[PDB]
């Protein structure tokens, strides 16, 4: 597959989002307890909730689809469908919202994802959903600064950014400490205060997130000089217009 | 020099709009606003008085941890808070609605062939007089025939009365000028040409129902109560039968035959009947507006006032009460009018159409569309990133797509004198727009948008369709924010370029020419800026029967 | 088989066309001329091709007054009718053999056109002929001109109006005599949506084949509604028989014995006589210088009443020439029937409580208009069931022209295309033919 | 036949059934299966015998919480099912060897009734089969028990609910698949007012013949909407063919190729090298690393990318087995697919349009629900053509228990009574059948 058109870095950065060949670069390592006080779905030891029996359990109907389609683990256990949120900032976030949602279903099974201008969301059975969300918080798809987990007020993607370089947050989530350069969760994704903070590491640098970023600005990269991006915007509007009148 | 709405970037933050970090947290919250204070203050009364808690600020997450905005209304030295554009807090935007929502356009001309066929009595300008003082008595809601019938108090009903227009000259003299829209008063020389040759030697009534029967009542009840005094009035005036057969033929007419509704009825699902937001088409809003008879010479001016008469009813008053409710949908609307915002980016686009092409003097062709739409998309969205503090303030995606998406829209219909390309340039703004940022609005804000490429030219049963003649109810446009009132101004857009003296129906744009309405419709924006300072004085006001 | 009554059956002068049919012969459920008459009108589309060119060139389209300055397109489209019409028709038709037509009338200004009833066998409802009539025209005219994709949405406006942002096809240049699904005042309405004025026009003012299309369209809606299911089929097949089919010459003559000279009260005076001569009633009880009258059989004493309230407002309507008494005559045939009898009206008093709104509303400020523009789907005339309409078809056929909205007003496209078909404009003739040929199939 | 396509015929385990089918032996114009499935949609009531019971002894009518002290009736209705479902047939029935169906259902406490063709023949839409049904079952009730004319009332009430005070059969205990002509959001939507619950209950949760069902009516709506008419026929025909009927096994294979680990992106990679393999697309234009693809056939584009569509919903909400997720498969398989290709998504954008809405208003405050209670007269999901409400279908047959408003919650009814129709339960086998039937015909 070739995924998205264009010459730049960020048209690159779509692409490579998007293929399950491309290896994410971690950035850090965050443990298994800490993106389940993250989440905030259910506690650490606590087992999961069931939203109906396991499929082992129950009689499905003789179709040959639920035959050929192997279910995820958490559709077999019969879990919940919970989710994870994010924020990116327009100020050089390395993932952006319909980056990510053409991310997940090209990287993903069973995903209900959503894309939004302020918030982009994932929903999927739990277990599933807390592996996902490893990777979501562990690699480039996440940056501590210009990212934000926020599962309510969303308020920030489009806002300047404080004096260290973090993204307004009204719950203040993500918590920048001047004397050590780290930034910490102090609140789960809803906003609830965490027994002991997760460190999320250190922002990327100003260079590290112009070669990441995929949103298109005139101080980056512009999207109006990605002409092969462009053509085939408007291609597909033309394509579509003629359509509509006759095919 | 600078873009239009540096001034407003200037009165909202301490930085300079071009810079990129702020200061948050340390504002008070919601005690940084008067407003939000008024408010605490009121809640806390409130709730005391009633024994039912209510307005609370510690009640969920605390307001006002960034900079609470005051807002410019574009083309005003006035700045507000956001609340005081929020159509409950605001008496100017409930009036504007009130005037729509009570008028109804009614022709004599069947009613004049009853008295004069089937009755054998005669018609003249003097007759006519005599049913207009006849029909201003019994409009408001008083008697004419029985004995012993109650009355509407008058003052209560002030602001009710009929009015008759025609584009014969010599028969408008004749009538009592006080019950006569003068067409050659109120319109510019070639305009007023245009406008009484479509209505020829037609007489027309426009008549406006009591604003406090409006309120009590619904839209629908506007073109009955219309029928049923001109009905006594026509008994009255013409000495019918009170009550005979020919009586039949004049309720016919009046409710059926010669009447234009300002919006007609919607379908189950969203079930209502005339005269409500979601049956205005754009065609009749943009004529509604009547910017376009003074300030003729300003295409951007017209088509701006009539995005911003659409944005207020179509975004806060139909979807965000009629087709939902609760805080609604305040600044979605105020995006299309504030701060200069929208009227920056338009000039632009009509300065590029004037210099390449000439005003209605582009092909009508995708090229053009692809040109200019794109063109001013870049540009708009090229102010959102060399000035932070305007991505700042218009915070939201759908608010900063639709400003965009307005002013690619109407530059590229400012250049083809065709509403339709102008159309076909909103859908190819959002897209490059989505491209750009990797974002454009709500969760569900371009189901009409995606689906609108193919839906702009299609001629299939319910897709096809001029603008002009799509509105609210119009399948793709019959939910979303950040669409209608902008669709309003494209429909203007390529009229106003021509210098059309309406834009889709000109009995409309004709029966909003009156001095008499409670609202200003000749500006819009300044009469949202006089409802925000709460110095607007509303029709339907019940002070008179209650205590002191 | 289920009912024992059978009728004799008559033209519209007065002739015996066929003698002792069983009364399910004329059923709605049984008739195949009837059947045939309905599945036209659910399938036929009047087209004004003069219209589209006239809205196209001067781009007034939409709804009234309404007009797009700068959208103005010149196309000679009644000059190339033949050619529309034919292209137009390649889409309409499902195959080369079907029952589709499409004739052009008035020179190529206007068009007849039947939608195949293969599109109707798997549909839900009847929109199914303005929608695929439309769609075929705007195509149709599109390819004949090359219309450009930037112009050819005025087309669509031209023929189909202000929808979808109005719900009715506003503005439109094609009609139907049904009205759209949504304008249904209950389910099963749909046959009860047709304007008087339009019966009228498809009947050229033929006062009884009128009253035969009117009563055919009221009581085929009656069983849609399931009124005429179980306990109250009889009574509603009695009354298409005697109201409406002129069964027995009745209708006939009592217009016959009292048109001369006679008033709504002497038509009173010789249906009761008739009654009772034909043992319908008898008196059941002598008061003081009054006998009051009784039946065993109330569904045919309804069937007699309905007869002669027919045949009332012929001789009151039409010895006014003028249709605007028929609501006194539905009004006062009834009152006056009762009073002399002691025996409910027609319809058990529904008629009489029609005439009243009717009267009213035809007559004052409310609302309503003259009889010409009511239907049984109309809130003023809908409560009667299928013994109201009827009358009023009559008394409008019957007007010489003393009503504003007669049919020449409402109804010139529906005169000029659906009196063209035979079975809508002579109806009485073809149902009357068909009960004759199923007649031992009963 | 107007079109030279022919097509592989497969049934749900995904074998052969018959080779080179003319394209046009599918249309609903044409296939007897589909016309038989869309008039016993039209004539198919259920009755909830124990619902009317029950309403009656507690005078619970009317709807949501409605009661009337002091009007109970204590009527045997179940304990006796037979007689007065005997008694309804005879009044439900036109003649007595007609296709008039009456057959109880759990001992009697339910009934399916099939209300005979020959009403609808001479009907103008399909609100005879709940009227005749209610009014033949009142009836039967009431003669029954002798219910005295003062109390009669209240069966009415428990049969039909608040009508016609409400313009619905508000609290009514009959149900249909579809509902009152007065709720069409359009002229022609009848077909498409049917809830996506009710085509998964009616075909007991089988994903390929729910899919089948649902996309049987909304592309025979199509034809009534007039939208499959001239220059967009074809693509409506191959769009029920590839996406609703597993032509060419295409929905199929790319589910078998996909289902144990692939994902909406796997699917569209799939989906484009099939559509280069049989040279529907090939490379038009290259760019920098990037192949710009073109068709001279957008139709069969179409019908192909709406194939990828079906199998791309099944592999991620079969997956998941949760329903949620279409909305996101819908927006996302074709918003991907055109920046992988260059060409226009499955119907031009309006099935990614439908999808944002959709995702929109069944994950927000405003309305909307779950995928189950939409339908193609829904006004979010009403925008696409034909092509997003068939997935909808599919993703809640796959549904393993995810949902509050399920089949199970909304049309309990439906499912008891409808699914008990061979034709409703597996229309991919009957259609099928039926294709091969008149495969020389065509
Ligand atoms: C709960 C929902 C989901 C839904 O159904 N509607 C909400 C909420 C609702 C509520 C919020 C009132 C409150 O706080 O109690 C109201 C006012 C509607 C109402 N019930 O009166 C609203 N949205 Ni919303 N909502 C809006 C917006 C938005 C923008 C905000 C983005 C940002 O970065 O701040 C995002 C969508 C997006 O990302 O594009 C958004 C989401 C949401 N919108 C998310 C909550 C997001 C959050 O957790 O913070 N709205 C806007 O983009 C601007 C206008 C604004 C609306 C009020 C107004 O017009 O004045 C408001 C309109
Ligand atoms: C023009 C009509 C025909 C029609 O469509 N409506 C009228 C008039 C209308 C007007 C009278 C207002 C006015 O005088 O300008 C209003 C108030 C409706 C309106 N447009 O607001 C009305 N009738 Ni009327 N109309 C009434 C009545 C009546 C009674 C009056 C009988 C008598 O002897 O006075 C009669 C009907 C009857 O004979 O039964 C009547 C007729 C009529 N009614 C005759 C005029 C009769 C006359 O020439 O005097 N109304 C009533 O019976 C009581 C209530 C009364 C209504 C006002 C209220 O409820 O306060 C009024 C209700
Ligand atoms: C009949 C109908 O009027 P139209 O014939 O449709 O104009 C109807 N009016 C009314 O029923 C008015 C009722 C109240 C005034 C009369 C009271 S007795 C209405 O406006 O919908
Ligand atoms: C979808 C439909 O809702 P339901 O699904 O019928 O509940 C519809 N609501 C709306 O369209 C609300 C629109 C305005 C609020 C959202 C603005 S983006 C209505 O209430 O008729
Ligand atoms: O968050 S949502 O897009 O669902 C609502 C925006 S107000
Ligand atoms: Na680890
Ligand atoms: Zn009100």
């Amino acid at each position: 597959a070739q995924y998205y058109p264009g010459t730049t870095k960020v048209a690159q950065n779509r692409r490579n989002f998007c293929n399950p060949e491309y290896e994410l670069e971690k950035l850090r390592e965050i443990s298994d307890e800490d993106v389940v006080k993250i989440l905030g779905h259910r506690a650490p030891g606590e087992e999961y909730p069931s939203v109906h029996p396991p499929l082992e359990e129950m009689d499905e109907p003789e179709d040959a689809i639920r035959e050929m389609v192997e279910p995820i683990d958490g559709a077999k256990a019969g879990d919940r469908v919970r989710y994870i949120q994010f924020t990116d900032s327009m100020y050089f976030a390395p993932a952006q919202p319909y980056v990510r949602s053409r991310a997940y279903l090209c990287r993903y099974r069973g995903a209900d994802a959503g894309t939004l201008s302020g918030r982009q969301i994932i929903e999927t059975r739990e277990r599933d959903l807390e592996k996902i969300s490893k990777e979501l918080l562990e690699t480039e798809f996440f940056d501590p600064a210009r990212s934000g987990v926020r599962g309510k007020s969303v308020h920030g993607h489009s806002l300047r950014l404080d004096e260290d370089g973090m993204m307004f947050d009204m719950l203040r989530r993500q918590i920048y400490n001047k004397d050590t350069g780290r930034v910490e969760m102090v609140k789960n994704q809803i906003g609830d205060e965490l027994d002991e903070p997760v460190d999320l590491g250190e922002p990327l640098d100003e260079e590290t997130l112009m070669e990441k970023t995929t949103i298109y600005r005139v101080d980056g990269e512009a999207y109006r000089d990605d002409v092969e991006a462009v053509e085939i915007m408007q291609r597909i509007h033309v394509l579509r217009s003629q359509g509509g009148f006759n095919l | 020099a600078d873009k239009l709405f540096i001034n407003a970037l200037k009165k909202k933050f301490e930085e300079s709009p071009e810079e990129k970090k702020t200061t948050f947290y340390t504002l008070g919250g919601w005690k940084q606003s008067e407003r939000k204070t008024e408010f605490v203050n009121a809640g806390k009364e409130v709730a005391a008085k009633r024994g039912i808690p209510q307005y609370n600020p510690d009640i969920g997450t605390p307001l006002g941890q960034r900079v609470l905005m005051p807002y410019q209304v574009s083309t005003t030295d006035t700045y507000v808070e956001g609340d005081d554009l929020h159509f409950v807090n605001n008496a100017a935007m409930q009036q504007m609605w009130d005037d729509i929502r009570r008028t109804v356009i009614v022709g004599l001309n069947h009613a004049h062939a009853v008295i004069e066929k089937r009755l054998g009595k005669e018609v003249t300008p003097e007759t006519i007089t005599h049913y207009l003082e006849t029909v201003n008595h019994a409009m408001p809601g008083a008697a004419v025939v029985q004995e012993h019938m109650v009355e509407t108090h008058p003052a209560l009903v002030a602001d009710s009365y009929v009015k008759v227009f025609t584009g014969n000259d010599e028969i408008a003299d004749e009538i009592d000028p006080a019950f006569v829209i003068d067409i050659n008063k109120q319109f510019p020389e070639d305009q007023a040409e245009t406008l009484k040759a479509e209505v020829g030697d037609g007489i027309w009534q426009v008549v406006r129902i009591p604003t406090i029967v409006s309120r009590t009542c619904d839209g629908a009840t506007t073109s009955r109560w219309s029928a049923m005094q001109i009905g006594m009035s026509m008994i009255s005036a013409y000495k019918q039968a009170a009550g005979e057969a020919a009586t039949g033929d004049f309720a016919y007419a009046a409710k059926h035959a010669e009447v234009i509704h300002m919006g007609t009825y919607l379908p189950v699902r969203r079930a209502r009947g005339e005269n409500e937001p979601g049956g205005v088409p754009f065609g009749y809003l943009a004529d509604i507006c009547q910017s376009s008879r003074v300030n003729y010479e300003d295409p951007v001016r017209v088509s701006l006032d009539v995005v911003a008469t659409g944005a207020m009813l179509y975004d806060q008053i139909w979807l965000g009460s009629y087709m939902s409710g609760g805080v609604g949908f305040t600044q979605y609307a105020t995006a299309a009018y504030t701060d200069n915002i929208l009227d920056d980016f338009t000039y632009f686009g009509k300065e590029y159409v004037e210099d390449k092409y000439g005003l209605c003097e582009a092909p009508n062709n995708m090229d053009t569309v692809l040109d200019v739409a794109t063109e001013v998309t870049f540009y708009g969205l090229e102010q959102y990133e060399e000035y932070p503090a305007l991505l700042e303030d218009q915070f939201g995606g759908s608010q900063r797509a639709a400003v965009v998406a307005a002013a690619a829209g109407c530059s590229t219909a400012f250049a083809t004198g065709n509403a339709q390309t102008g159309l076909s340039g909103w859908y190819l703004s959002m897209y490059l727009h989505k491209e750009q940022h990797s974002r454009l609005g709500f969760y569900g804000y371009d189901l009409q948008d995606q689906c609108g490429a193919s839906n702009v030219f299609s001629i299939r049963g319910d897709e096809g369709l001029p603008l002009e003649l799509r509105g609210p109810n119009y399948p793709n446009y019959a939910m979303n924010v950040g669409h209608q009132g902008e669709y309003a101004g494209i429909s203007q857009a390529p009229h106003a370029a021509r210098g059309d003296a309406f834009v889709f129906n000109p009995l409309v744009k004709i029966a909003f020419a009156d001095d008499n309405l409670v609202f200003d419709f000749t500006n819009v924006r300044g009469e949202f800026a006089k409802g925000a300072l709460r110095e607007f004085e509303p029709a339907g006001e019940r002070a008179l029967i209650t205590p002191a | 088989a289920k009912f024992e009554d059978k009728v004799d059956l008559y033209d519209d002068r007065g002739n015996l066309v066929e003698e002792q049919v069983p009364l399910e012969a004329l059923s709605p459920l049984r008739n195949p001329a009837i059947k045939s008459i309905v599945q036209g009108i659910k399938r036929t589309v009047a087209v004004n091709l003069e219209g589209i060119e006239n809205a196209l060139k001067t781009a007034k389209v939409g709804g009234p007054a309404c007009k797009i300055m700068g959208r103005e397109l010149d196309l000679d489209i009644v000059g190339n009718a033949e050619s529309i019409a034919a292209a137009a028709k390649e889409m309409i038709q499902v195959t080369e053999d079907d029952d589709t037509n499409v004739e052009l009338l008035g020179g190529g200004k206007r068009a007849l056109v039947q939608v195949p009833s293969a599109r109707f066998d798997v549909a839900a409802e009847y929109s199914a002929a303005p929608l695929v009539t439309a769609t075929a025209f705007v195509q149709a005219i599109i390819n004949e001109f090359d219309v450009s994709m930037y112009d050819a949405n005025m087309v669509k406006a031209a023929v189909l109006g202000r929808y979808p942002q109005s719900v009715e096809y506003m503005g439109a240049n094609i009609a139907t005599m049904l009205d759209i699904p949504q304008k249904l005042e209950g389910p099963g309405y749909a046959l009860r949506n047709i304007m008087v004025n339009h019966v009228v026009a498809a009947t050229l003012k033929n006062t009884l084949q009128a009253a035969a299309l009117s009563t055919i369209l009221e009581q085929t809606a009656m069983f849609e509604m399931g009124d005429a299911v179980g306990a109250f089929e009889r009574m509603h097949l009695l009354g298409l028989a005697y109201q409406g089919m002129n069964a027995d010459n009745l209708v006939f003559d009592l217009v016959k014995a009292n048109g001369k000279e006679g008033t709504v009260g002497s038509v009173i005076a010789d249906l009761v006589e008739r009654a009772l001569e034909d043992g319908v009633i008898k008196v059941e009880k002598e008061l003081t210088d009054y006998k009051v009258y009784g039946t065993d059989d109330l569904a045919m004493w309804n069937a007699y009443a309905a007869a002669g309230l027919m045949a009332a407002t012929m001789v009151n309507q039409g010895a006014a020439r003028a249709a605007q008494g028929v609501s006194s005559t539905l009004l006062y045939y009834n009152d006056l029937i009762e009073f002399e009898t002691g025996l409910p009206s027609v319809d058990f008093g529904k008629v009489e409580g029609t005439a009243v709104g009717f009267s009213f509303f035809s007559h004052s400020i409310y609302g309503g208009g003259g009889p010409g523009i009511f239907n049984g789907n109309h809130i003023v005339t809908r409560h009667s069931k299928g013994f109201a309409i009827p009358c009023v078809a009559a008394a409008m056929a019957l007007d010489a022209g003393t009503q504003m909205f007669s049919p020449e007003a409402t109804s010139g496209l529906i005169k000029e295309v659906f009196s063209q078909v035979d079975e809508f404009r002579e109806p009485l003739k073809y149902v009357v033919e068909a009960a004759a040929e199923i007649k031992n199939e009963i």
